[PDB]
RNA sequence: GGAUGUGUCGUCGCAUAGACAGCCAGGAGGUUGGCUUAGAAGCAGCCACCCUUCAAAGAGUGCGUAAUAGCUCACUGGUC
RNA sequence: GAUGUCGGCUCGUCGCAUCCUGGGGCUGAAGAAGGUCCCAAGGGUUGGGCUGUUCGCCCAUUAAAGCGGCACGCGAGCUG
């Protein structure tokens, strides 16, 4: 849980699905978890 | 293939840039005893597909193209 | 794009009204979709069409679609996912149609399936969970991969049959 | 490219896609309006080294070549457009985008190539004779090597608008 | 940075920018959208961004300059007078105003040292490129 | 600052001479490019990005171990 | 033609930007011990030495010894 509150892409693997209200990420690697809320 | 190239110039290290400041140069018949020691090894063809793939190598460490085509 | 649906053998299909009905040999399912959505037999497979081709209707289209496929793969081919145990002295017994599970935790689990769902044990390191509505059937298997996820060290714990599993190490 | 109206307010066009425009000679200096799109697509290609005919919605074809543009500040987007009439034997000072030719033996030892002049005035060249370009060699270029106005090949008939001891190419050394 | 020789103060006021072309001295650009007052600090953090990803060469074109000077309350008071001369120096910038233009670099290296340089302003850009010759 | 939220106008391009995505097979040899260094081998940093074989393969993208290997992409073919 | 002012005590209640407990995600997370971020205000948050002290330093403990609002909460309630 890194909460970024400005969350673009890192890597060519990154996934941007629109889920409660908010813009999450659900990448291949652990570390680059990224949220806004 | 750095020990052929190192021997046939005299070059004891090499050249961090071959950019600003260069090392030697190499003539066109030294080209094949390179092609006769390293033939098991190259899928190539003929003289022409050897004479410049070992040229090639000359141009990353500093050693100066001799010849070549035309005129 | 979604469009073609193939009914084989013994299918009673009856797409009348709000309740699209599905009858088959294994068993009777029944499932609600969308009225704005037309769906009947026009020719010898089945097919669903939307009327408005915006953005609302083209993520339904592919939704009904994909919805009764699996209804009628359910009522002939059926459904059963296949769960491997891993680790030390990890075992899966059987108390009636109950699943006791022995997974490393002081007390022993017991899972109780739903009326629609059927466990099975070959060897007591694999798990099979069977059953009509592939919903239901992942619902259900996904609560027993759940009593002990694969952990990022030595993979132990409840995985699918044929899961991959990356490995981090520590010491 | 074709024309349409010419009042004296702009209101008319001002909500649609079209750009007022201009063109003079010193016989006839009419008022005018055409299409930004279509301006767009045929200007990104000619500039001032080039012309296209108008026709405004009449039947009266004429050969323009654009002399200025005027765009919005807070916009990228051209707001206004003077043509200027052409002749047919001789013309005015034209402005010639300045290219460059093969890498030089210069860019190689930490180099680069400094186009100091990215437009040329060039006296007396001849209409419809009018470069589209300027291209200049700059494989003999080394590392303090300034390429002055009077060293650059014109084509045919060409002259030079600009002082010839004045720097048009240079190549830069690094940091 | 700061200039050289002055005046010592000064005042306040704006509207739609004067004297910013498109294409000068270099290829591709960074216009202002919206208006500012660029601290002298704001543009050296933007030039070193600029100079750090252009590694080696040089070819970075700063078209706006820090000259208007603020000023500074001591700590309390205003039963004294006009105040204080070395507060910090500014460019008065408005939307159209070149800020910045790069040469000798690619569109995607460019377009990257602008972005990069972007985060470090106190206003909206854009990243342009060539097709304005107005009068040389 | 961030976003495959929906509505509408536009600007480049690859495309039934069969694309973008999934799927089976392959992915060079010089060469562990040189230099730099305790090593630096496609991947801690400079210069270049030249050559062969060809249906095609960039002295090379992201991960990886201490450098190797590994695991895949850029590019090529088959079925849609 | 008067809105008593620091600190103590007494009595409370509220916010959460959570000190402890509760649930989570990432970890350079083997385990044990942690770091960091997300959700979370239900209850809980010790006794002394020094100073008028708020604070702070110290002793000895603790699951913890939270931060702030309420006329820097509270003198027709007390101290002084
Ligand atoms: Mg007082
Ligand atoms: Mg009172």
């Amino acid at each position: 849980m890194k909460v970024r509150s400005s969350v673009k892409k890192m890597c060519d693997n990154c996934k941007v699905v629109r889920r409660h209200g908010r813009v999450l990420v659900i990448c291949s690697n652990v570390k680059h978890k990224q949220r806004q809320g | 293939m750095s020990y052929l190239i190192r021997k046939a110039a005299g070059i004891g290290k090499g050249s961090s840039t071959p950019n600003k400041a260069k090392v030697g140069k190499l003539n066109w018949d030294q080209v094949l005893e390179i092609a006769k020691t390293k033939m098991p090894d190259l899928n190539a063809g003929s003289v022409e597909a050897a004479a410049n793939t070992v040229a090639g190598t000359a141009r990353s460490m500093g050693v100066t193209v001799e010849g070549g085509p035309n005129a | 794009g979604k469009q073609p649906i193939a009914v084989p053998s013994g299918v009673t299909v009856n797409a009348q009204d709000g309740v699209f009905k599905v009858k088959g040999p294994k068993g009777e399912l029944t499932v609600p979709y969308n009225t704005e959505l037309t769906v009947r037999q026009d020719g010898d497979q089945l097919l669903v069409e939307r009327p408005s081709d915006a953005q609302k209707h083209r993520a339904l289209h592919g939704l009904t679609r994909t919805l009764v496929a699996n209804a009628v793969k359910g009522v002939s081919d059926g459904y059963t996912i296949n769960l491997e145990l891993r680790g030390v002295g990890f075992r899966a017994k059987l108390t009636g149609k109950a699943l006791e599970m022995n997974i490393g935790y002081s007390h022993p689990v017991i899972i109780e399936p739903p009326a629609g769902v059927t466990f099975a044990v070959p060897e007591p390191t694999r798990i099979d969970v069977s059953g009509i509505d592939k919903q239901l059937v992942g619902q259900v298997a996904a609560n027993v991969r759940k009593v002990r996820k694969p952990d990022a060290y030595h993979g132990k714990g409840v995985r699918f049959v044929g899961e991959q599993i990356a490995l981090k190490a520590g010491k | 490219m074709e024309l349409t109206a010419k009042p004296r307010t702009p209101k008319q066009k001002l909500d649609e896609s079209m750009i007022a425009a201009v063109a003079y000679n010193k016989e006839n200096n009419v008022s005018f309006a055409l299409d930004r799109k279509a301006f767009d697509r045929a200007f990104r290609q000619q500039s001032t080294t080039g012309l296209f005919d108008i026709t405004v919605e009449g039947g009266e074809t004429f050969p323009a070549l654009v002399k200025a543009v005027q765009m919005d500040k807070r916009k990228r987007a051209p707001i206004h457009v003077d043509f200027y009439m052409v002749t047919y034997g001789e013309p005015v000072e034209v402005s010639v985008p300045v290219h460059t030719t093969g890498r030089s033996q210069g860019e190689v030892q930490g180099g680069l190539v400094d186009i100091v002049v990215h437009n040329l005035q060039i006296v007396a060249p001849g209409p419809r004779r009018i470069p589209q370009e300027l291209v200049v060699d700059v494989t003999k270029m080394n590392i303090g090597d300034h390429i002055t106005a009077g060293d650059i090949k014109l084509p045919e008939g060409c002259t030079l608008a600009a002082d010839p001891e004045l720097t048009v190419v240079s190549v830069l050394p690094p940091r | 940075k700061r200039t050289k020789f002055r005046k010592q103060f000064r005042g306040r006021m704006t509207g739609d920018a004067k004297g910013g072309d498109y294409v000068a001295f270099g290829d591709y650009g960074l216009i202002a959208m919206e208006p500012a007052w660029i601290k002298s600090n704001q543009i050296e953090a933007c030039r070193i961004v600029m100079s750090r990803h252009f590694r080696r060469g040089g070819k970075i074109y700063i078209r706006i300059f820090p000259d208007k000077p603020v000023t500074k309350k001591p700590a309390e008071t205003r039963m004294g007078k006009g105040k204080g001369a070395v507060e910090y120096w500014v460019s008065v910038v408005k939307p159209g105003r070149v800020m910045f233009e790069v040469a000798g670099v690619t569109e995607e290296q460019a377009k990257e040292a602008f972005r990069l340089a972007g985060h470090k302003l106190p206003i909206q850009t854009k990243m342009v490129k060539r097709e304005v010759y107005d009068e040389a």
